[PDB]
């Protein structure tokens, strides 16, 4: 006997502020230089039921795609054999990522004071969770699907054999909930999303459609979806500490130690991974990279942020400076140590060193050079008895691994920055590639104590580093990660364990 | 346009001539080295399960190694110095619902959107007409609506835990019950709100109920025990076990079961017991995984069974004082019905009830002693 | 040798085996930490081994403390019978006395060595890793980038190698 | 394997090359030719209207000439003769729930997966302890389980319907309200199944209620209403007129809301409102369809206005008394109950109620006149 | 708190289904019967309202996730040969209305059926024949707003009524279903028209489909197939419950024999039309297809499995082998001549595929592709020639009738075929037969054969007229929805369908 009624999820946000109430120990539970104000509100008017349904909807779509069209179509199998061996890598990183991202999300939530300010941290914890099911979904759906499971299935237990698993690892691990809440929210939202994430997740797509990927397309863009929201808490967090004189105090360090701490790690990798782990090429990393960072970030992204204080970082000229070559050097170093990866890697072709030269002048000259040397001493060939860390070592080309970043460089072979800094403390030895990590170091030492992998490996011999990480295929002898990408002439434990190759300390020599 | 590598004919072929015979590995199956809780691995234990990358020194982690950066003077990101409880793996919890987020979502959806077709149904048929005026301006509006803040604050109650949670599985459990109980408290502003806008003169601001539970004397001790439970527990094992076995166990389910959807029908209120419904339903999903967690992995652990047994019954002696005492003063607000409603018998009865689950459900699996007659005498204290 | 097994943890776990005391134990999960768990550890040698040898010492000592404490003490007391409220304070108090980064690193870092669980209990202690981790970044991060790396090379006391 | 046009690179390249430059028809709606009830033309209006294959001799039709196959006899495969109501379009009618096969099913397992969560919850939850033995005995079982062959009854009307309708947009909406007649009295089997099954000794057996509906006094003149109804009316639009307009809103509206839904929270029963909630919702959506059918569509028809409104009225009258008698012989149902559970005032309140909700919405909207008072006092007749 | 957790499935309400009927003396079918379907007959699905909804929308999410998502990034509605999509839209609209009339057919079966798992059977199936009308109007609704000539596409439901085989489709899909005794509709839709050919020809159009780009079709068709067993049941069951009524031993035999011959007439040349002449690539003869369909998989295992119940093989089965083999061909050829009056956009058969039709169907050189050949050197193609094949059938005197029972057109001195004509005039009408069963039909059975033709609706209407007043033009106005070939440029207007100045006449006018 009335007008069909129903009240939806804005006329119960409308009430939401008034939820939390004032009692003594109403603060946070967590260390932080910032104090967030409690009459901050949120863009987005989103209530428990109203989330959920949102999310199915996107859900039902990607998964109805998924299960029906593109399995029908093969579309896990048709991909290009250096495309399916990336999207290992990528899909894999991104999930640790987004895991990560749930647990800085619900540091931050902590934090906030207004209830309207925890619901949207709260969503995006929801969200995050979404994203590391889908991005896990993605190397379940290759692995059951794909043209080679090996990496796909078994990830989360191989990452841990190789380098680059451990700057990952910083980035979007460690930088996101070690630290100031505000410093966290940093590296998460204003940099690591609104910088590198987002057009990481648009660029990923572009690149895996032009490789005949269509289930990244299908994951990836769905996820990308959820971000506007994201980037709003980033913006929001900004703004609830903006009013705080430990803002002007603070604020500039911490975000440049953000931004410097996500470049010297997505710089290198991503690029390596775009240019190197396809087959046909987008766009040059150098244009896509001066794109994303001078462009939509560091010029309108943080130029809009200028209202509450927030300054353009000052280590962005010197990020500039070595943007130029460090996907390619990180490649060098990556490929020495193909045996140590959970995926297979593939030496340039002739196409793509022609590519390489018309994009990169002078790329031939150094790279092209050392590839065509390795190729022609059978670094593809497993009777050859031979791997690039033996080139490396022959040269006098010692391979350091950055105690703050993780990130392996050679500095006597480098063409980007080639500086090395090393330091003795206390009966330690620590190496750093620039003053920005050795002044993070120096003023922090008890926040870098990651051992890496000359560490940990010194004295063992290869084979049996790989063996006993469980580095190893389904038949027990094939290895996971190869030399290419072909389907013969695969290299067995065997094959590594007659070079009898032991890993070394590098700063023992000093 | 662009041309795709799976449509184009030329990116195609390429594509078609680089790829092999047969795929490079016979094993299909992504997450086969998890040890399978049934017979056999489920898309939630694929999906989840060893996705945190805590290393050996963690127990049940895979990677080795120290965190690459910690916080200011060495506190680690992810360390067993968080918790009281000791596991011999911290990966063995699994959620009863198998519910990673997929599922969760759509559950959740399903139950928005039928609420929404219900409450359309509701307002269309007029049933609103048959529902006591006292009940709805002063119960539903008041102390009803007071009910919020005490889930709002046992939802708030699980950040530290959702920062600071060991495991994947544990931290997602942990998630999907605190969003259970934010849900919770936004169902019971939009019962307030749906009132409001189907009955003139309904006030469906929080000021009432807020004021209710901030300056009342029946959630006086709810208040304080949901204050201390939230802000002054830095334990997330801890917060999460006395939040769901000892404090929600005995007190909201009296409120929610016993009170509210016990008495609202007597008043012709067939709307407040549809949203308990959904709570009661969310309870019984959560109390499963509760009980996984802390009684099947960390209760039953192989090496620490005892030491874990001894430290939730320190937990529960801890806590229980409190929700007695927020259960006292609850009994206040039997004073405030109309002469008639129940009895003394009635009430003994569902406290009866709710003490007897309690102990079979909870208080046994740890082996804590608890008195039945000795709880719901102290609690009848703050009766007659 | 080995990555997860090898004879040193074996070693440590059989040397753990005979801890049956609570003071011993205490004793020597305090011990370790001071001697292999900071950046100012006094031995790198266990650098490899050190968290899982920690993590085995700290459940012993948690389970001798569950057996010989009661419930108040368990909640209330760290395993060598201090009051963790009142060490909690102190250490408090004196990072808000400290006068510089390089006093407040060192208390928070031997805090944090010190009474770092199961010796303290989890409540006291993270909300000491609160405050102190409070005012360590508010020290640490106030005019971070003025001191050249020079001077900053000297200030912290390193041997610059290369 | 197969090669595909898709994907193929060869099949592929001759698919492309002879494709356009661009589609060869700039107008992409798939039921640009629809006149638009909204704003916009609507997927449910595209993917429905006009499927149905009429000639010009049927209003609306869009076809010319005869069927090309007819009954023996002659007979047209669907015809004119087949209702009394006339107009000028029979595909004006338009869902006002917008709802073709995907959404009616996606709401429908929505609400089935809720109620298995519910259910879960239920029995978990330990809620039957509450429940008075003698109303889930003796009223549940007997009387609230004959009230399921009334709504199968209701369900079998729909048959004629379904084979008769003349338009698209009519056999989908009498085939959706025949699908939740029927499904109301599956909820109704399902209840008694799952008190079987957590409440031992009850039968699920429907002999029971089976008997009582056949053999019974309160349900007596319900089931002769309802055969007459079902099997004694060959007019599709009478069956759906009467059933939806006259005998279900003011008998079934008043055994759902003024009995069960009313009396059944009364003895501690949460679980009979939770399915009667399901019984209400589908009848308000249920209750749209059929005010825009047959008011806004027939009895607005701008030709035929004043001769459907005649005849639906001689449908009100024919029908009304087996309704008022059927409500006579229920009202005998109260005298079972115990003595207080309610007396003579709530039910004249609560039979007017119902009364004043059919005037309003359908007895005036074809100008039939009802005497409110009449009707009360006749069903009142029979209370004792 | 106090008990384990507790719910109830489909099964255990539906064990009790069969008590929810109750005896009363009006307890009776309301539509005429010969038969007697026993109460007390079982189903095999037990399924119960809420159920079946909830696995339909697992199958509906699954579809349209699909659909929405990847197969609009991947521009499949784009990507399809312009003969399958002439093809799809006749197609997906006769499908559309075969499964719409199924709804109204599955109706009256519920209507007839005594035992409460019959009817719940056929509900479930009146169900799902709603779903399947909305997903055949959905991929004419994708195709319309995606594909590469919307025109037929978004308006099929008014513009099929200018052409001559619709309304042969309207007669095996919509009057066949709905007219008649229940169980000869049954027979008609369950017994042989799903099983006969419906259930196969889905599988075939998804593979065809696949095999000329088309990924619509196959994603919901297949979705459409997943619910087929639990009709074929409800086929099986009708069979079982009539089976001990003494009316079945007279009746049964001949009902299945009329409705397979009711089928099968249009199906065979219409389905071999469609699928060789329709399609760039092709998967299969239409002779070994139908074979295999007819002879193999219906009248060997299905009709097998029922003769225990007094079913036999129909009789007039020999005569449609005899009558198959060329029926397609001679209807393109038929369909092609009268190209302005369909929806859609026709092609004589290339050179490849001309050498496709003489590999597996020997002979059919000198007749039709000499006549195809024919018809492209007059300029059948070109708007400026001025001829229509229709022209050529009217000068070399070769008129075209209309079955007056199926609705099939055909040219009797030029078929390759069957090449039989009947004519009888019967209280001032004439009417024309093809076959010995239709004349029988009708001559049993007059009052329920009298639908007009094209040629008696349109008699002396010029064809432009026609065209024009029943909206048979696209979008600009001007142009015609149909075209006899199927490039982007030299499309036909109605001008120059005005100037052939082709006037209808009836040819049985000529008697
Ligand atoms: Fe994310
Ligand atoms: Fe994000
Ligand atoms: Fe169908
Ligand atoms: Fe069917």
């Amino acid at each position: 006997n009335r007008a069909p009624t129903s009240v939806n999820a804005q006329e119960v946000h409308r009430w939401l502020q008034s939820f939390n109430w004032d009692f003594k120990n109403n603060r946070t539970k967590y260390a932080t230089k910032y104090k967030m104000a409690n009459e901050t509100k949120e863009q987005f008017k989103l209530i428990a039921k109203e989330y959920a349904r949102m999310e199915a909807v996107k859900d039902e779509r990607q998964f109805g795609s998924l299960q029906d069209a593109l399995t029908r179509l093969n579309a896990g199998v048709r991909v290009h054999p250096k495309w399916n061996e990336t999207m290992k890598v990528v899909s894999n990183f991104l999930e640790v990522g987004e895991y990560n991202a749930i647990a800085a999300t619900g540091m931050l939530w902590d934090s906030a004071q207004a209830a309207e300010q925890k619901n949207g941290y709260l969503a995006q914890v929801l969200d995050e969770i979404r994203h590391t099911h889908q991005c896990a979904y993605v190397n379940y759906y290759f692995a059951k699907n794909g043209q080679d499971p090996a990496g796909h299935n078994d990830a989360r237990r191989t990452r841990t054999i190789g380098p680059l698993w451990k700057g990952m690892k910083r980035v979007f691990s460690d930088g996101f909930i070690s630290g100031d809440a505000v410093e966290c929210s940093l590296n998460l939202q204003l940099v690591g999303e609104a910088c590198f994430t987002n057009p990481l997740i648009v660029a990923v797509t572009e690149w895996a459609a032009a490789n005949g990927d269509e289930i990244t397309p299908t994951v990836f863009l769905s996820i990308e979806t959820d971000e506007l929201r994201h980037m709003a808490n980033g913006y929001q967090t900004v703004v609830s500490i903006a009013n705080d004189p430990a803002s002007a105090k603070y604020l500039n360090t911490d975000l440049n130690n953000a931004f410097w701490t996500q470049q010297k790690y997505f710089t290198p990798v991503l690029g390596m991974l775009f240019e190197y782990g396809s087959k046909f090429k987008v766009e040059p990393w150098v244009k896509t990279w001066n794109r994303w960072v001078y462009e939509d970030w560091g010029g309108i992204w943080i130029g809009r942020l200028g209202k509450y204080g927030v300054e353009s970082p000052r280590s962005l000229k010197d990020a500039k400076q070595d943007a130029y070559w460090a996907h390619h050097d990180l490649y060098l170093l990556a490929y020495a140590l193909w045996p140590t990866g959970f995926f297979r890697l593939a030496l340039p072709d002739q196409e793509e060193m022609e590519w390489f030269e018309a994009n990169y002048p002078g790329w031939y000259d150094h790279y092209g050079k050392i590839y065509e040397e390795w190729r022609a001493r059978g670094c593809e060939d497993p009777s050859s008895g031979f791997i690039p860390l033996m080139w490396f070592i022959e040269n006098n080309h010692p391979i350091y691994i950055d105690r703050v970043s993780q990130v392996p460089f050679c500095p006597s072979l480098a063409k980007g920055a080639s500086t090395l800094r090393v330091h003795e403390y206390n009966g330690q030895m620590h190496t750093f590639s620039d003053q920005w990590g050795e002044r993070m170091w120096l003023a922090e030492p008890e926040r870098y104590e990651c051992q890496n992998i000359f560490e940990q490996y010194e004295g063992r011999e290869l084979s049996e580093v790989i063996a006993e990480l469980h580095g190893l295929r389904s038949d027990g002898k094939t290895l996971i990660a190869q030399p290419h990408v072909r389907g013969d002439k695969l290299w067995t434990l065997d094959d590594i364990k007659r070079l009898n190759c032991v890993f070394k300390n590098p700063v023992k020599a000093f | 346009e662009r041309r795709r590598g799976l449509t184009d004919p030329e990116m195609a072929a390429v594509i078609l001539k680089a790829l092999p015979e047969a795929p490079l590995d016979g094993n299909n199956k992504m997450g086969y080295f998890v040890t399978p809780r049934w017979k056999r691995l489920t898309e939630y234990e694929a999906l989840t399960v060893y996705a945190q990358p805590n290393a050996d020194w963690i127990a049940g982690g895979l990677d080795w190694g120290d965190w690459t950066q910690k916080f200011h003077g060495g506190r680690p990101s992810w360390g067993n110095e968080t918790t009281e409880l000791r596991t011999v793996d911290w990966f063995k919890h699994r959620d009863p619902l198998r519910r990673w987020h997929a599922p969760y979502v759509k559950d959740k959806a399903e139950e928005w959107r039928y609420t929404d077709r219900f409450l359309q149904g509701y307002s269309a048929d007029g049933q609103i007409r048959a529902m006591n005026p006292t009940w709805r301006d002063e119960f539903i509006n008041r102390y009803w609506g007071a009910f919020l803040f005490n889930e709002y604050g046992l939802f708030n109650a699980h950040s530290q835990g959702a920062r600071e949670a060991l495991s994947d599985v544990t931290r997602v459990s942990l998630a999907f019950w605190g969003f259970d109980k934010i849900d919770i408290a936004q169902m019971i502003q939009l019962e307030r709100g749906f009132l409001a806008k189907i009955v003139p003169g309904f006030d469906e601001s929080t000021a009432v109920p807020k004021a209710e539970w901030t300056n009342g004397e029946v959630y006086k001790s709810a208040r304080l025990a949901v204050e201390g439970l939230w802000q002054e527990v830095f334990d997330w094992n801890e917060s999460a076990f006395s939040v769901h076995a000892v404090y929600d166990a005995l007190f909201g389910q009296f409120v929610r079961r016993e009170f509210f959807q016990r008495l609202a029908p007597r008043f012709g209120d067939n709307l407040t017991p549809f949203f308990i419904n959904q709570a009661q339903t969310y309870f019984q999903i959560a109390k499963q995984g509760v009980q996984d967690l802390y009684y099947n992995c960390l209760g039953d652990d192989p090496e620490f069974s005892d030491y874990n047994r001894t430290v939730m019954r320190n937990w529960t002696g801890k806590w229980l004082e409190p929700t007695i005492a927020a259960l006292r003063d609850f009994m206040g607000l039997f004073a405030k019905l109309p002469a008639g409603t129940t009895d003394k018998e009635e009430i003994t009865a569902s406290l009866y009830r709710v003490v007897d689950d309690w102990i079979e459900d909870y208080a046994s699996r740890i082996d804590f002693k608890a008195d039945r007659d000795q709880i719901v005498k102290a609690v009848l204290a703050g009766l007659k | 040798l080995g990555i997860h097994s090898n004879d040193t943890r074996d070693a440590w776990v059989n040397k753990i085996a005979q801890l049956n005391t609570l003071e011993k134990a205490a004793e020597m999960l305090k011990q370790f930490r001071m001697d292999h768990t900071t950046p100012f550890r006094n031995s790198y040698e266990l650098d490899n081994d050190y968290l899982w040898i920690e993590a085995k010492l700290e459940e012993k000592v948690a389970v001798l403390k569950a057996r010989a404490f009661n419930e108040v003490d368990f909640r209330h007391k760290t395993a060598f019978g201090e009051d963790a409220k009142s060490v909690l304070d102190g250490t408090v108090a004196k990072m808000n006395a400290a006068k510089d980064k390089w006093e407040a690193e060192k208390i928070h870092i031997g805090f944090r060595q010190a009474y770092k669980p199961p010796i303290m209990p989890v409540n006291y202690f993270l909300d000491g890793e609160r405050q102190l981790g409070t005012r360590l970044m508010e020290l640490r991060n106030l005019n971070y980038y003025d001191t050249p790396l020079e001077e900053l090379r000297k200030q912290r006391g390193v041997r610059v190698v290369h």
